[PDB]
């Protein structure tokens, strides 16, 4: 009823080949989002490559609250909401910079009796809000392309 | 502007 | 720098807890990456001056800050407990975060008090009136891009006398090992090495060791992918500490345990697109399948203590997720294809503006740990059993809804559910609603029993809060909230804020209402009321905001930011 096979890459032609940058390379949100460039074919390569025209990601700030966002009848916590909130830029040499960012949102229930198991809860979530938040970034480069077209 | 052509939408229905 | 260290400007407040309270705080500034601020802290209800002790520090490994709350009598916890012999209150915080040479990895996170009531009693600077338990986290990590070796001690300081017993990992070892090229397969290995110890001398005491190696094959288009894995799992168990459980409990404790198990899982995607010109014309939709079957055989592991395995939330995203349980104590047997649905809506310019998801999850074959505690409210084992599903309209710049559903056919009523509109015109104008929900049903069956018994715990979850923040004429801000329960339809909490913003102060005064505990003599809930005063002098730096976003996170439910 309309729909057809996505005929165009989710990473766009001209940013097939691109540099991640980061100040933390070895961080989790890097692997993360470099891991799912590689799953797009996309050519990583290193900052100090000679290779011009090559759109450049930077990676910034990256920000995780854990809030109570409910409680029961005696004040104590119910469920706590993290946030986790990447805020990365795209830089076309010849162009133009673009800023991106990420929000990812994601819940779960206190439970004092088993806190370490809560704990260990906790780190699985962060470990897959990264995830999260780096398809999130892949999926707002075509808005770039065409942002670059346009002007 | 019709929004709720989100969850139905047919071409030949428009013509 | 004796000419930047110097008093600042006192502030005031008056609580139902405390009657009036009078900070003189002194800021001391030790050199250019280290600052002190010492504060005595005079309580007249309490009839004495607490002093706080705060320092900050910028260091090669990280950045810090440590705090040390001392009070040495307090009159009215000597009413409340004439046996003690000293009625001494204190707190010790520590909280460092760092990076050195982009390998090292250092983190802090711990806090100490010296008895379960602090909270509820003082200010909540560093923690507060809604956490059951304190966080004593350290850990030392040593990661490059294709290794990293993390060690880790957690530790809990349980507050609900209850049942004050909690486990503890002294230490954690974690090591992850990845290889991206090994033909066309990728293939990585985790291993952890784990010790838990009890605060109670008569439970168990383990010793854990556990390897993971999975290998993936991935398989990418323009418009289909299909990842296949298979993993396996090897843990060995030592556990000691066993004559007091297994001669009470039924089932008996094993001193050596080895639990071997596969796993497969098969994952695929795909993606279609179409015009949508009738919205406005550029826009396009794009409909998402992904299905996900997992298969992972059955060990019965009753001869194991559940030490850090807890329920996992199964929202949208945690439909695909091939775990049920956290940790590694109990790993469900699974028989199960996962099968959701995701719709996109672009604009001319590629921008999301609007998706949702649907999702289910159908069982061949009955979930089983070799033990099954969790109390559902009837027998079904197998067929479509969790349904999730997930909405986000961001409707114009400033405004935006969200909202989420989870349905278990085996609570017979929706689990969780979560819904809020948001008007933002910027961090000073804005308007928030949001409503959060949790079934008395789904609380029975994930929490402990006594919950399910609790009048405090066992009606579940209604609550609708409104939060409201407006300027007047460049100087003023006012902001308001309100969290109301429907079920025993009362106040949970409500604040109130003003600011007045000049070139060289401002001026804040805010009021907070709130849930301040359980009164079980006879079975009520205790609020507490908390008017406050406060100057800040400007200018010194370059912040010339109206304190909007400061005062929004002031009370127990702060507001977060949903566009
Ligand atoms: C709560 C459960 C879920 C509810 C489901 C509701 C689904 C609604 C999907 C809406 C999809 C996007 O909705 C779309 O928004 C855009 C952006 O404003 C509107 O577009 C409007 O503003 C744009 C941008 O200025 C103009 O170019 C356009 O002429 C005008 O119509 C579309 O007319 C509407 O179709
Ligand atoms: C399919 C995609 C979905 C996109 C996201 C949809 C988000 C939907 C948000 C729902 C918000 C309202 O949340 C809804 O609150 C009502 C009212 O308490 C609960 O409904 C409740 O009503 C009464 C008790 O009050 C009981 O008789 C009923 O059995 C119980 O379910 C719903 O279980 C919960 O879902
Ligand atoms: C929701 C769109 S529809 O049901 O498929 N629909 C078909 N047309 S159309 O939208 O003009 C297709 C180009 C006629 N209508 S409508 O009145 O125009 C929907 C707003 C119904
Ligand atoms: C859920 C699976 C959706 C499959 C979509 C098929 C698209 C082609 C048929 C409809 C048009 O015509």
């Amino acid at each position: 009823c309309g729909w057809h096979l996505r005929d165009t890459t989710q990473v766009p032609s001209t940013m097939k080949v691109m540099i991640l940058d980061s100040g933390d390379p070895n961080g989790p949100l890097s692997r993360a989002v470099r891991n799912q460039l590689r799953l797009n074919g996309v050519e990583l390569l290193d900052k100090e490559t000679t290779r011009k025209d090559v759109p450049s990601l930077r990676l910034g700030k990256v920000s995780i609250a854990k809030d109570t966002a409910s409680v029961f009848r005696n004040g104590q916590t119910a469920e706590y909401q993290m946030i986790m909130t990447v805020n990365a830029t795209v830089l076309i040499p010849g162009r133009d910079i673009y800023p991106i960012s990420a929000k990812v949102f994601r819940s779960f229930f206190d439970n004092p009796q088993m806190a370490l198991a809560k704990d260990n809860e906790q780190d699985m979530i962060v470990k897959e809000m990264y995830d999260r938040a780096a398809e999130q970034l892949i999926r707002k480069l075509p808005s770039i392309r065409a942002a670059d077209i346009r002007s | 502007a019709c929004e709720w052509c989100i969850f139905w939408y047919d071409p030949k229905l428009c013509a | 720098d004796k000419r930047r260290s110097g008093f600042l400007i006192p502030n005031a407040k008056y609580t139902t807890t405390n009657y009036f309270e009078f900070y003189l705080p002194y800021y001391w500034n030790i050199a250019p990456n280290m600052d002190a601020t010492i504060t005595p802290h005079y309580m007249h209800r309490r009839g004495n001056i607490m002093w706080e002790n705060e320092f900050r520090y910028l260091s090669q490994a990280g950045a810090g800050l440590m705090e040390l709350d001392y009070l040495p009598s307090d009159k009215v916890y000597e009413d409340e407990h004439p046996n003690d012999d000293s009625s001494r209150r204190w707190l010790f915080y520590w909280n460092h975060s760092g990076v050195m040479d982009q390998v090292w990895r250092f983190n802090v996170d711990y806090t100490k008090v010296s008895d379960p009531s602090y909270f509820n009693d003082f200010d909540n600077k560093y923690g507060s009136s809604t956490d059951g338990y304190a966080t004593q986290k350290f850990s030392v990590g040593y990661a490059v891009q294709n290794f990293n070796a993390t060690v880790s001690t957690k530790q809990f300081q349980v507050f609900s006398e209850q049942n004050t017993s909690s486990y503890s990992a002294e230490p954690q070892l974690d090591v992850n090992y990845y290889q991206n090229d090994v033909g066309p397969f990728d293939t990585r290995i985790y291993g952890q090495a784990v010790h838990f110890v009890n605060t109670r001398d008569d439970m168990p005491e383990a010793t854990r060791v556990h390897l993971e190696p999975t290998i993936n094959l991935p398989l990418s288009n323009n418009w289909g992918s299909i990842n296949t894995e298979a993993k396996f799992l090897a843990t060995h168990y030592q556990q000691t500490n066993l004559d007091w459980y297994n001669s009470r409990n039924t089932t008996k404790l094993d001193e050596s345990v080895n639990r071997v198990m596969p796993q497969f899982k098969v994952d695929g995607k795909m993606v279609f697109e179409r015009d949508m010109e009738m919205l406005a014309p550029g826009y396009t939709q794009t409909l998402e399948p992904r299905a996900q079957y997992l298969y992972v055989p059955y060990r019965d592991q009753s001869d194991i203590y559940n030490y850090d395995s807890s329920l996992l939330q199964s929202d949208y995203s945690g439909l695909f997720r091939d775990r049920t349980y956290g940790g590694l104590d109990r790993i469900a047997s699974a028989n199960q294809v996962t099968t959701g649905v995701t719709s996109r809506i672009y604009d001319d310019a590629a921008v999301e503006r609007f998706n949702i998801s649907v999702g289910q999850i159908y069982y061949f074959t009955e979930s089983r740990t070799g033990d099954d505690n969790i109390t559902w409210e009837n027998d079904d084992k197998t067929g479509s059993l969790v349904w999730a599903g997930d909405t986000y309209w961001r409707i114009s710049e400033r405004w935006g809804l969200r909202g989420g559903i989870q349905y278990d056919t085996r609570l017979d009523n929706v689990a969780t559910s979560n819904s809020s509109i948001e008007y933002r015109r910027d961090e000073d104008r804005l308007v928030q609603l949001n409503y959060h929900y949790a079934s008395p049903e789904y609380i029975q069956a994930t929490l402990p029993k006594y919950y399910s018994t609790a009048e405090q715990y066992k009606n579940g979850i209604s609550q609708v809060g409104a939060v409201a923040s407006r300027p007047i004429a460049d100087r003023w801000s006012i902001v308001g909230a309100y969290y109301y329960d429907t079920n025993a339809n009362k106040q949970a909490d409500s604040m109130l804020g003003v600011q007045y913003s000049s070139c060289c102060y401002a001026i804040r005064v805010g009021y907070e209402r709130k849930l301040n505990g359980w009164d079980n003599d006879k079975q009520h809930a205790v609020y507490d009321n908390a008017i406050g005063f406060n100057i800040e002098l400007r200018g010194l730096s370059s912040n010339y905001g109206l304190g909007t976003q400061e005062m929004l996170r002031s009370n127990i439910l702060p507001y977060q930011n949903t566009l």
